[PDB]
């Protein structure tokens, strides 16, 4: 009653939380940068050959 | 909103719009055989009124599946024309006037979907 | 995705919410006691339900 | 605890939480009763324009009658959803020790025997309603995907 | 058990249980008040559940 | 005769006098006789008054707004990558186009 | 998963774009 009970947040309340995930580019830069890199590449062994 | 009718009558403007150079190509033939090789702009008539039969036979089966009766009743005697030129399969003069009244009643009817599909989306 | 989210989870409801509308449907069989309270209650009503 | 739910300032309701000795409705008591916003509204009619404003986060506690009255006969931007936590019950009154009881007591009865206090109260509840009732048949929610989705 | 069953929809009709008392015995102005008072107190619903 | 209470309210024993207020306290000093009125039964008041049958049951029940038919946009297909994203494809798809030319 | 409404909408729509790229590549 007194330490469980008189709390401010809930264990059973808060369980799944879960909440829509719009992605955006913070996790997709790493195929956007292996992209450019893949140009710069065929473009160097371009000039090289 | 968006019904089923709605994209019938949206599929409609880009393909009527067709359907309006075919009956002025008609005119320009006439005009042509009338200031007058002469095959050429026959056969070639020939080669344009089938595909402008067949996608008016569209526009009587898209509103049949879209429960749009009212416009389709609109669409039936355009149709019925159609099946005395392949029943039957001076004439200058008579064609003349057969065509003009083509341009007429794709042009009348095409602003029809210009505002009957109105009536429908911002309807919501 | 629509058919990735079906498998996942399920979400059955029941064919009826109340007893105004299964009297409208008419499409379920339902049944009271011969003798007793719902009998004497359901043959002198006065709403139209 | 996303959704505040609070009651009357000063009422039956604050009353009866104050005194529930149960597990489910002492828990509500404690969070109701520390909260930085305000959980207690004086008018029931501020508390009514209060849900309609938070928009899905204060749930208001009020009596049956009342709910369904205030989502019935006004505009419905708020329903009722769950059953009844007390049980109550209304009832003309008499002076104590008074001829005009035992006959009233038995006309009560035969009224509510008859359905007719059943045909009154969906008369001044449903039939009378500002909103009405758009669409009684309650459109199942669909599964399969709308076109607008896709538009 | 076997809990294949539910119960869906209000209530129709709105009866009570009231407790039984002698016409002419005087334990009517007692168990009203008693009933009142269990009912005040919540004990009812305590019990039911 | 209808009449209503002047006070307006239902009314309880008060802390300081035993008085009863509103219209449990017109019927018990005899102001009045019949009193046909939404009165929730309790222990304080069929104490001192007469109560009949309940013509009406009730019980605390919760209100919540209720939610909209939420109708989404028009290009709520765009939802799953963000604005940036679908730019910066179309940026790299040019760009890629003006390399491999 | 999908709607008995856009199943007729692709149908239709399949035989639009067919008849729109049929006219397109005619009058050329
Ligand atoms: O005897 C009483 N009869 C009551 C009757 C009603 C109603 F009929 F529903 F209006 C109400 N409301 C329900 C919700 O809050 C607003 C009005 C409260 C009542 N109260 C509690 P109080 O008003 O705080 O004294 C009584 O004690
Ligand atoms: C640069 C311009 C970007 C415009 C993005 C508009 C997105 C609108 C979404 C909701 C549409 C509701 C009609
Ligand atoms: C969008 C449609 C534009 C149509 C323009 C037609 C121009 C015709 C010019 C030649 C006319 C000859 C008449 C004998
Ligand atoms: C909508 C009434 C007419 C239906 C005609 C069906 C062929
Ligand atoms: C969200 C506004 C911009 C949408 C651009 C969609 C581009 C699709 C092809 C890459
Ligand atoms: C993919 C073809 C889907 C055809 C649907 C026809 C109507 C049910
Ligand atoms: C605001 C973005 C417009 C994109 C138009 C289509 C580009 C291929």
């Amino acid at each position: 009653k007194w330490w469980y009970d008189k709390g401010e947040c809930g264990s059973g309340g808060g369980d799944s939380k879960e909440k829509t995930s719009a992605l955006s580019l913070s996790n997709v830069a790493g195929v956007f940068y292996i992209l450019v890199g893949g140009l710069g590449l065929a473009m160097l062994v371009a000039l090289i050959e | 909103a968006f019904t089923f009718a709605a994209f019938c009558y949206m599929l409609t403007l880009v393909l009527c719009a067709s359907l309006i150079f075919f009956v002025i190509w008609h005119i320009i033939a006439f005009d042509e055989l009338r200031t007058d090789n002469i095959e050429r702009i026959c056969c070639l008539l020939r080669k344009l009124v089938v595909p402008e039969y067949s996608i008016h036979g569209l526009f009587c089966l898209m509103f049949l599946c879209a429960a749009e009766w009212v416009t389709l009743g609109l669409n039936i005697p355009l149709l019925f024309y159609h099946l005395w030129r392949y029943f039957h399969r001076d004439i200058l003069n008579y064609c003349q006037k057969e065509s003009w009244c083509k341009l007429a009643f794709y042009l009348l009817s095409f602003f029809y979907y210009l505002y009957s599909m109105v009536y429908t989306l911002v309807s919501f | 995705a629509n058919l990735a989210a079906f498998l996942t989870v399920e979400r059955m409801v029941s064919p009826i919410e109340s007893a105004e509308d299964l009297s409208k449907q008419t499409e379920i069989a339902y049944g009271t006691l011969d003798s007793g309270s719902t009998k004497e209650f359901f043959r002198r009503s006065k709403i139209a339900v | 605890t996303e959704i505040a739910y609070g009651t009357l300032e000063a009422g039956s309701t604050k009353e009866f939480f104050r005194r529930s000795k149960i597990a489910v409705f002492e828990k509500m008591w404690t969070y109701m009763k520390s909260a930085e916003p305000s959980v207690f509204v004086r008018t029931t009619e501020e508390g009514m324009i209060r849900v309609r404003k938070s928009k899905g986060k204060y749930a208001y506690l009020l009596e049956s009658t009342m709910n369904e009255y205030i989502e019935q006969r006004k505009p419905c931007d708020t329903m009722k959803v769950g059953g009844n936590l007390d049980s109550k019950g209304y009832g003309i009154a008499t002076p104590k020790g008074s001829a005009l009881r035992g006959p009233v007591n038995l006309a009560v009865l035969k009224l509510s025997e008859q359905g007719v206090l059943d045909k009154l109260k969906s008369k001044w509840w449903y039939d009378k309603g500002e909103c009405g009732s758009k669409d009684s048949g309650s459109k199942d929610k669909t599964s399969a995907l709308s076109l607008s989705n896709v538009a | 058990k076997p809990c294949d069953t539910m119960k869906v929809g209000g209530n129709l009709d709105s009866k009570g249980y009231g407790i039984a008392t002698p016409k002419g015995s005087s334990l009517r102005n007692a168990v009203n008040l008693a009933v009142l008072k269990l009912n005040e107190q919540g004990l009812l619903d305590k019990l039911k559940n | 005769r209808l009449e209503i209470v002047s006070d307006g309210k239902y009314g309880a024993r008060d802390p300081d006098t035993k008085a009863w207020n509103g219209m449990v306290g017109e019927l018990v000093y005899g102001r009045a006789d019949v009193a046909v009125a939404p009165l929730t039964i309790t222990l304080v008041r069929e104490e001192v008054i007469d109560f009949s049958k309940p013509f009406m049951s009730l019980g605390i029940s919760i209100m919540i707004k209720k939610p909209q038919k939420s109708k989404p946009g028009v290009f709520s297909f765009l939802d799953p990558l963000a604005y940036e994203i679908w730019m910066c494809i179309v940026f790299a798809y040019i760009g890629v186009s003006v390399v491999l030319f | 998963p999908l709607a008995y409404e856009i199943w007729m909408c692709i149908v239709f729509a399949y035989i639009g774009v067919s008849v729109v790229l049929f006219l397109v590549s005619r009058f050329s």
